[PDB]
């Protein structure tokens, strides 16, 4: 038949092409050329073409013949699989030592060894951190299993894949060196995030749920456990960072491997189409498509033999990138998956033309084609018209195999849905909604009564004797003893805080049902859960997040405990908002859900439940008495800080002569009676002497970070401030903290506060944020105390005395009133400006044209040149760095916002001309001509010398200040005026406006 | 850091029988995976680990020896040599046919262990070098080889058992298991097997020359093996073993072992000599073998064997802290009952090793208890651990593979097919006007006759990888057996004929009586060693020289007996063959598809060399013409140039001519000229080592050389050739025709050569010109380079004769000391004597101390045989030395008569 015919073909070419240097016994592939290296990637990778060979062969067999020929398939699979977990199960330590803190030093080798599968670098030799292979790698690994061959033998295999689980669910946090093994877009790498890993290890986590590495024989302990919660993060850093690959790489063609063939992980249909289109029309060249704008890999410059850049990349990478053919042999299976067929023989007429025909007559897919050297010049004239020759290494097994398979797709012979039989191609199928259920108890009998009295039914703990209630930090205690191992040092799971996906399922444990309560109200680790207004506002956004995703089977289980706290002073009733809040979850309609009640009998029935096996069994003394006989709370806190920083960090103060009563001990104690007095005076001052640390503060930074936005920690002025730039671990994080607020203790903890504010504000209202690139706390710190300060009247010790006796909701409230903006009038706005730096959306590209016609633009002594503008971009940051940092010399908010509104009216005044000024251009000049034209007009008019009057320390006039914008008298004319005299003063006496 | 192959393979086969055991539950909850994976995952790392070490498989290929033999131990963390080759020996056998045995049970029970063709190549390779067992040496299972532990190797029957078990299981079978075409099959050598079985068969009573009985030869013996069918005998062993070594805390190793004893110290690795005696009666004590003769007993059905070992295990048994069954290594005796123990033999109660309280454990013991426990409670069927049938009843032995044949077990009445072609027209219708009829080659034209290097050539083409390096199968001569059947070569039948028929160089080869006594034989052999489906086939050729006028008439006599169907008990098929070619088993091989004198020594040495030339050309002689070839080319060269081409050219001629010509004379001459050797001297070799006696090269009155272990040919062919350069001139195929007589008639006559120790072919021939000076009288005596191969046979038969009288008295003496003739019993009676003698014997000036040779040695150990035949060896006069040994068994008779 014509089917065996195409099948030994297929067979012979990859048999010629990729199977002659398979090197059994280890069965390694070399990494092609006479590198004599193996890398992961390109090994997992060159195993696709025979893995859909043989499933092709496996079900249309029937005959010996094809059965052995199956059968060698699967084995040499097998073996390469086998081969590659070798090299990694040999380097325990290394993982385990990665399992704690973020290093390079600590990670896995990225080249592995032939023979003997050894090691051929060091650590300070190679990039060695690619998060992509392993999750790719780990991707196939479960396609594979669940395809039906057995790769897993020993279970001691089954714990170093949980270890390695853990190894690398830390992707949406941790900065790679990238899929190039290149850092960020310059030499000198540096660790940077990227979309590609975390939406490769995205799918990776999601594939192993529940698929077990034993088949259809497996036992009570086969299967991998996996979260929730950090499928959800990297869903939502890729959303947020899906146009950009990175934010110093404006666009990379490796977004197409993600949202494609490997590991669908997108959602809204309308970003996929928006990427393919500007893909399409920015990186399309002639024979090849590019990875990414301004690359020098493999250019007749560079000088080869060298390496670390130098930052001239003028004009000598631009234009001359050579071309990438992977990106186009990517197009045509991503169009014949799904359902389009005109453009997949659009791209194979394409690259029909621009194959290689080698020995034996067979396809051959070369690397890249190259510029030649002498035809140079008119390129940069006449982009992607000059022809370019084959240069490099072309025995690329990667493309040849994958090309290979989707010609054996498109042939009709395979079909998609045996590729992956986890069904990943319906992932832009929407889900509809989903019901949340919730439950009520009453801790007391009081509380029930109370409960009652309103019309409300509950139960308290006692009365469902089978079921139990723990909080969530036993939870993850229990959840820290998964995958331990004494034989192999292998300690499990670390502790981490348990988000709110996993308490809402139910869970066994030894014939036992438990349920645990969410983590927001947990009084012991800080105070921001007192108060009811945010315990509100913390079940709403929790059940918002509940309701919008909840991609596991079953309905949601809520459980919300009242406590004690949570009545009014006299304890006789609970508070207005919790009963409001309970009469709105009543009638199924509660923030932006729809939300059930009932009891636990009937919820049980109908509720996804967790079956766990792996716990189955196998002189001072007179201070110590004045503390005594002392009373009032700040008097206990002072002497308690003095004992506890001179000489009782853990002494005995002997002030019990029965229980030996340590410092610790007492301050934790004072908890309880500050606590009833609501006296938010002292209890950030014992909390900062506990120092008491807020959870997912690094997840928050990130979160942050991802917005391209750069974090500042410490006041002003340099060295005391500092940026943090890249993400960083909770214990350097802290650490940094804490050298940036030095001694004032408190300054921590608001600005850890106000860190959490800002975070819960981003994902709510991102569009407050706009016309501001670098957050400042002790800018923030210093505003909102001058406000209310003004606010109140009253001196600096009184207004930051009345800052920290606010309660949190006053500064949620105070911080969104600032946020949003809502003599003496116009100074204030002024100052507000000149202190939150708001410069308009279009600052920078309209300065950067203006220093296009002009040699620079000086703000006293300090020169801004215009060697610049061809060393940059717009959009790169690095430029509006500079610029931030020549405007910011002055300290006077109002001389920054003047010096704005002068530099732009330049800008609108440079338009109307047509001409090269050829000269710097001072701006303090410009406007101490307004200043001085103002002054005269004033003058002319007949006031009086009280209004003209002169600040101490500026030369403008407060008249000036307090003037308006715009308007007739506005100083937006002077400027005008002002700005044109100096460039007539500088004009070959001619101006030729014309517009 | 150290690991064993043999423990580790243990516990892999007792785990995949304890998930065999488990398999017969549908809810076991996957508790078979994790034992298969086990077992998989152990075989697959001790595979890679064989086949980390390539080099050294490619050498001792082609050079056996300690240096190239394969690592046994090495590193288990990362597979990796830890300690050099000079402080273990490394070399060892046995482990590796066990674990062939045992991948080959597994992958017949239905488990998957290869996945590419390269490991089939590896394993090709592993059986081509195991092939070559029986001669090399090995250090035995114990490590220490010889009871005297000095350095030195001995050869051992379990694992040449265990090599014959191995090979014969690995013939025609699927590696792949359930699915495989052409390239899963394994394809074995007949003559090593029969090789391998007769080592076997004359060493089985002794498991080695310095040791008498040994506790090692149970697991040949056992389960693991299965290899002695033979019943009686294996009941005198079974016998005799539990005899001589039944303990009352199990069985010992074997007698007179000091090993890790009370007096033994960790500072000398060899033992001095005269220690073995101290070391007597503090053998330690091992009770895993309880275990394996309750397993023996278990497949037997004989649960009184069962029942009593269970009872004696009971007690010594350990019990861990949750009371778990242990099983100690070895027991020791304390050292207040050093020598309280020795008056009276197990009064005295031993005490247990550090391995049998806490900490420390011997997982082989623990496993073979496992598996016998496992066993006795019946929860398995012998079947199910043995789907290869290693152990077959009496009454299923009628229908076997490779081990008996369909007559049955005592039954021999095999008939053989035999195809007669002819090669010439004129001698088939030669023959056909008397009678005879027969086929010329040019009307089989579907059918192809070709010479035996046809078959060595394709066979070197098998087996050659080019990622590792691989030379294939050794260019060696095919046997009789081989070649007796019939291949298919790129689909054509190919059909060959013993390497007898074809020309040889040769001399015998012209005679019509050697001829027909080797075609018999050759008949006898395929006759008594042949098992397999379907009669064999045998082609006979005869050429029109063979006639040669007169010396028609013996083969038409021996035609005329072929045709008549009896050839001397033996009975023959005679047909064409194309019916006997028609509905027969062809075998294919497809594996290349896939892929007096007038001149004088002295008087014209001196002669110029223009002068010799000149007396070349113009001479008729032979004798004349070799012994002026011979001059020319020790005086110039080989590489001069004559009338007749080169030198070599001319020697070459001129001798195929004396062959032609038959002068025995001028033959031997040119075949030392030629520098040739038989293909055969090495079994002949070898099977006189295996036998026990001894032989010796040289020449009568000069320097000799003993040889005492088996040697490479190239270093024999050295030192033969080197003595011949030395003494004389055509000895050497004198010698050659003498041993290939010898060994011919050792082999179908042992019990002629009974009483002979050391074998001296020039001591023999001295003899044979002797008798034949004798029988001349009168007449010159004829000289012995003029006889024919018929009346040297003749003479060697009548010299070998046990001799009545009659003759001289003289000559009889005289013949039987040149042979070194000893009587039946000497060496016993020189024992029994130096026990009684407490001073000592002195002959021809040679001392043999008491007190050594009591400390040494024991009643019938070969050594002292050796020693005392040294020291009777200096006699000179033969007759005198038969005289001594008379006098000593008078001496012997009259004192053990009388202990007065």
């Amino acid at each position: 038949s014509n089917s065996g015919v195409r099948l030994d073909g297929y067979a012979r070419l990859v048999q010629q092409t990729i199977l002659c240097h398979q090197n059994p016994v280890t069965g390694l592939l070399p990494a092609s050329y006479d590198q004599k290296d193996a890398w992961v990637r390109d090994n997992v990778y060159s195993i696709l073409a025979v893995w859909g060979l043989g499933l092709a062969y496996r079900k249309n067999a029937d005959r010996d013949e094809d059965k052995a020929k199956a059968y060698e398939l699967e084995q040499s699979v097998v073996k390469l699989m086998r081969g590659l977990l070798h090299c990694m199960i040999r380097q325990v330590d290394k993982v385990e030592s990665f399992k704690y803190s973020q290093s390079t030093k600590d990670s896995l080798h990225a080249k592995y060894n032939t023979k003997t599968c050894a090691t051929v670098v060091g650590d300070d030799q190679w990039g060695h951190l690619q998060l992509d292979a392993t999750s790719v790698y780990l991707l196939f690994l479960a396609q594979m299993t669940a395809s039906g061959l057995h790769i897993i033998h020993s279970l001691d295999e089954v714990n170093f894949i949980q270890n390695l689980v853990f190894y690398i669910e830390a992707a949406y946090k941790t900065a790679d060196f990238g899929i190039w093994e290149r850092g960020d877009k310059t030499n000198q790498g540096i660790s940077e995030l990227n979309a590609s890993s975390v939406g490769m290890a995205k799918a990776a986590l999601e594939a192993l749920d529940e698929l077990d590495l034993f088949g259809v024989k497996g036992g009570p302990q086969s299967v991998i456990h996996v979260l929730a919660d950090e499928v959800q993060h990297c869903q939502s850093i890729l959303n947020s960072l899906l146009p950009r690959a990175s934010t110093s790489k404006e666009v990379d063609a490796s977004l197409l491997s993600v949202v494609s063939f490997p590991a669908f992980a997108v959602e809204d249909s309308q970003l996929v189409e928006l990427t393919k289109q500007e893909i399409i029309t920015k990186l399309q060249g002639r024979y090849g498509c590019c990875r990414f704008l301004r690359d020098g890999y493999k250019t007749p410059k560079e000088d080869p033999n060298r390496l670390y850049y130098e930052p001239a990349e003028l004009k000598l990478f631009e234009n001359i990138e050579c071309e990438w053919p992977l990106f186009w042999t990517y197009f045509i299976l991503d169009g014949v998956f799904s359902g389009n067929a005109e453009q997949v023989q659009e791209y194979k007429e394409a690259l029909e033309a621009v194959l290689i025909k080698g020995k034996n007559g067979v396809p051959l897919l070369p690397e890249l084609y190259s510029v030649p050297p002498d035809r140079v010049d008119e390129e940069y004239q006449n982009p992607h018209t000059v022809d370019r020759v084959p240069m490099g290494k072309l025995p690329h097994m990667w493309g040849q195999s994958l090309y290979i398979l989707g010609s054996l797709m498109a042939e009709g012979f395979l079909a998609p849905g045996e590729i992956d039989p986890l069904n990943r191609r319906f992932s832009t199928v929407p889900k509809p909604d989903v019901v949340v259920q919730v439950s009520i108890l009453a801790e007391t009998e009081e509380i029930k009564t109370i409960l009652k009295d309103k019309g409300i039914y509950v139960e308290t703990i006692a009365e469902v004797y089978p079921i139990r209630v723990q909080p969530a930090r036993i939870l993850s205690h229990i959840y820290s003893s998964l995958g331990c191992n004494n034989r192999m040092k292998l300690s499990g799971r670390p502790y981490r805080h348990m988000g709110v996906l996993g308490t809402s399922k139910l869970y066994d444990i030894r014939k036992t049902i438990f349920t645990f309560t969410p983590q927001f109200i947990d009084q012991q680790q800080f105070y921001l859960a007192l108060d009811n207004k945010m315990i509100v506002e913390m079940l709403r956004t929790d059940l918002s997040y509940l309701c919008s995703r909840w991609r596991m089977t079953g309905q949601p289980t809520i459980t919300f405990p009242i406590s004690h706290s949570m009545l009014d002073e006299d304890g006789t009733s609970l508070n207005s908002s919790i009963l409001a809040a309970l009469r709105k979850m009543q009638d199924g309609y509660f923030g932006g859900a729809r939300v059930q009640t009932g009891k636990l009998s009937e919820f049980l029935t109908t509720s996804c439940c967790t079956h766990l096996s792996f716990m189955d069994p196998g002189d001072f003394k007179a201070l110590v008495l004045q503390l005594k006989e002392t009373s009032s709370l700040q008097e206990q806190a002072d002497i308690l800080y003095m004992l506890y920083t001179m000489k009782g960090p853990d002494w005995n103060t002997e002030l019990y002569n029965e229980r030996s009563a340590t410092v610790r001990e007492l301050l934790t104690e004072l908890y309880g009676k500050v606590g009833e007095i609501r006296h938010w005076g002292l209890i950030r001052y014992i909390s900062g002497i506990l120092r008491k640390k807020v959870e997912a503060l690094d997840e928050a930074c990130t979160d942050l970070l991802s917005h391209q936005k750069h974090l500042t920690v410490g006041l002003p002025p340099e060295p005391r401030e500092k940026t943090i730039s890249a993400p960083l671990p909770y214990e350097a994080l802290t650490q940094l903290i804490d050298e940036a607020s030095e001694g004032d203790m408190s300054i921590s903890i608001l600005t850890q506060e106000i860190m959490v504010y800002l975070a819960m504000y981003m994902r709510t209202q991102p569009g407050l944020f706009a016309e501001m690139f670098r957050l400042r706390i002790g800018l923030i710190i210093q505003v909102m105390a001058t406000e209310l300060a003004h606010s109140l009247r009253c001196s600096a010790e009184e207004a930051t005395e009345g800052l920290m006796n606010l309660s949190p909701s006053a500064m949620k409230n105070l911080l969104h009133h600032i946020l949003s903006g809502k003599q003496g009038q116009w100074q204030r706005r002024r100052r507000l400006d000149g202190a939150l730096n708001r410069v308009p959306v279009g600052f920078y590209q309209k300065v950067w044209k203006v220093l296009q016609k002009c040699h620079g633009l000086s703000v006293e002594g300090f020169v801004l040149p215009s060697s610049t503008t061809r060393e940059m971009t717009p959009g790169e940051i690095k430029f509006s760095v500079h610029v931030e940092s020549v405007l910011n010399r002055v300290p006077q908010p109002e001389y920054r916002q003047l010096l704005v509104e002068a530099i732009l009216v330049l800008t609108m005044l440079a338009d109307i001309e047509i001409h090269s000024i050829g000269s710097i251009i001072a701006v303090e000049k410009i406007v101490h001509i307004a200043n001085d034209l103002f002054l005269q007009e004033q003058k002319t008019l007949g006031a009086d010398d009280t209004m003209l009057a002169k600040d101490p320390a500026s030369g403008i006039c407060t008249l000036l200040y307090d003037s308006a914008p715009s308007g007739r008298f506005g100083t937006m004319t002077y400027l005008s005026k002002a700005a044109a005299t100096y460039v007539q003063e500088f004009l070959p006496h001619s101006i030729c406006a014309m517009q | 850091q150290k690991a064993k192959i043999q423990d580790s393979l243990y516990c892999a086969a007792g785990a995949w029988a304890l998930a065999l055991a488990y398999r017969r539950i549908d809810d076991d909850k996957g508790r078979t995976h994790e034992l298969e994976h086990s077992a998989i995952k152990c075989m697959r790392g001790i595979l890679y680990c064989y086949m980390r070490q390539a080099d050294k498989v490619q050498q001792f290929k082609q050079d056996p020896r300690p240096t190239t033999c394969l690592h046994s131990v090495f590193n288990v963390h990362t597979g990796d040599e830890l300690l050099s080759y000079e402080e273990y020996g490394h070399l060892q056998i046995n482990a590796v046919s066990l674990y062939l045995l045992y991948l080959v049970e597994m992958i017949s029970s239905g488990l998957q262990i290869i996945y590419n063709t390269d490991e089939v190549s590896f394993i090709q390779n592993l059986v081509f070098c195991v092939e070559r067992v029986y001669r090399v040496p090995d250090f035995g299972v114990w490590e220490r080889g010889s009871k005297y532990n000095n350095g030195s190797t001995e050869l051992h029957s379990s694992s040449v058992g265990l090599a014959k078990a191995a090979l014969e299981a690995i013939n025609g079978f699927n590696l792949f298991g359930n699915q495989g075409c052409s390239w899963s099959v394994i394809f074995v050598d007949l003559d090593a097997h029969n090789r391998n079985r007769q080592t076997l068969c004359s060493l089985l009573p002794r498991e080695s020359r310095s040791h008498n009985t040994d506790a090692a030869l149970l697991p040949c013996i056992s389960y693991p093996a299965f290899a002695l069918d033979d019943e009686v005998l294996f009941s005198q062993t079974l016998d005799k073993v539990v005899r001589k070594l039944k303990g009352k805390y199990g069985f010992k190793r074997f007698l007179r072992d000091g090993y890790r004893t009370s007096l033994e110290d960790p500072n000398r690795c060899y033992y001095k000599p005269a220690e073995i005696k101290l070391f007597d009666g503090i053998e330690c004590e091992f009770p895993i073998f309880f275990l394996y003769m309750m397993i023996d007993g278990v497949f037997r059905g004989n649960p009184k064997q069962v029942q009593e070992y269970q009872d004696l295990l009971t007690p010594v048994l350990h019990h861990t802290t949750e009371g778990y069954p242990v099983v100690p290594k070895y027991y020791y005796v304390p050292a207040d009952f050093v020598e309280y123990e020795k008056n009276n033999p197990g009064s005295q109660k031993r005490f247990p090793s550090n391995c049998g309280r806490d900490g420390k454990l011997f997982l082989w013991g623990q496993a073979l208890y496992i598996i016998a426990k496992l066993l006795a409670d019946e929860l398995i069927s012998p079947k199910d651990i043995d789907p290869v049938q290693r152990y077959v009843p009496l009454k299923d032995q009628r229908n076997v593979s490779m081990r008996f044949s369909n007559q049955g077990p005592l039954e021999n009445d095999l008939v053989v097919h035999v195809a007669l072609i002819a090669e010439s027209q004129r001698l088939q219708v030669f023959l056909n006007t008397y009678g005879i009829q027969t086929q010329t080659p040019q009307q089989v034209e579907p059918i192809q006759i070709w010479p035996q290097q046809e078959l060595v050539k394709a066979y070197l083409q098998l087996g050659i990888n080019e990622k590792l390096g691989l030379s294939g199968r050794p260019d060696r001569p095919i046997g009789c057996l081989g070649t007796s059947k019939i291949y298919r070569i790129l689909g054509k039948t190919v059909v060959c004929y013993p390497i007898i028929f074809d020309l040889s160089d040769f001399y015998m080869s012209q005679d019509v009586f050697l001829l027909i006594d080797d075609i018999k034989n050759a008949l006898q052999f395929i006759k008594q060693y042949w098992k397999m489906h379907g009669r064999p086939l045998f082609l006979v050729l005869i050429r029109e020289d063979n006639i040669r006028g007169s010396r028609f008439n013996p083969i038409l006599d021996m035609l005329a007996a072929l045709k008549k169907g009896i050839i001397g008990g033996v009975k023959v098929h005679v047909d064409r063959l194309q019916t006997l070619i028609s509905g027969a088993v062809v075998e294919q091989l497809d594996f290349l598809r896939i892929s007096q004198p007038d001149v004088n020594i002295s008087e014209w040495k001196d002669k110029p060399t223009h002068e010799i030339l000149q007396k070349l050309n113009d001479c008729s002689c032979l004798a004349s013409q070799a012994i002026l070839l011979g001059i020319l080319l020790k005086r110039e060269g080989p590489n001069f140039i004559t009338k007749e081409g080169t030198v070599s050219d001319h020697i070459e001629r001129v001798y195929r001519r004396a062959g032609s010509q038959k002068l025995w004379l001028a033959v031997r001459y040119g075949a030392a000229f030629t520098q040739k050797f038989s293909s055969s001297i090495a079994p002949h070799i070898t099977t006189f080592l295996v036998h026990g006696k001894q032989v010796t090269l040289g020449a009568f009155g000069h320097e000799e050389e003993v040889i005492s272990n088996p040697l490479s040919p190239r270093v024999i062919q050295n030192i033969i050739y080197y003595k011949c350069n030395t003494h004389d001139e055509r000895e050497a195929v004198i010698q050659q025709e003498l041993v290939i007589h010898i060994g011919w008639i050792i082999s179908n006559n042992p019990e002629l050569f009974s009483g002979m120790l050391k074998i001296r072919i020039g001591w023999i021939i001295h003899a044979m010109e002797y008798e034949l000076q004798i029988r001349g009288g009168d007449k010159p005596a004829l000289d012995l380079y003029q006889l024919s191969p018929s009346e040297v046979k003749q003479l060697l038969l009548d010299i070998l004769q046990p001799q009545q009288n009659g003759r001289c008295w003289l000559n009889r003496r005289q013949i039987d000391g040149s042979l070194n003739r000893t009587p039946t019993g000497f060496y016993d009676r020189v024992w029994q004597i130096l026990e009684r003698t407490p001073n000592g014997i002195i002959v021809a000036g040679k001392h043999l101390p008491q007190q050594p040779t009591l400390s040494d040695m024991t009643m019938y150990e070969m050594n002292f045989s050796l020693l005392v035949e040294d020291t009777l060896g200096n006699i000179d006069q033969p007759q005198y030395r038969q005289i001594v040994v008379e006098l000593l068994m008078v001496v012997s008779i009259v004192l053990e008569r009388n202990p007065e």
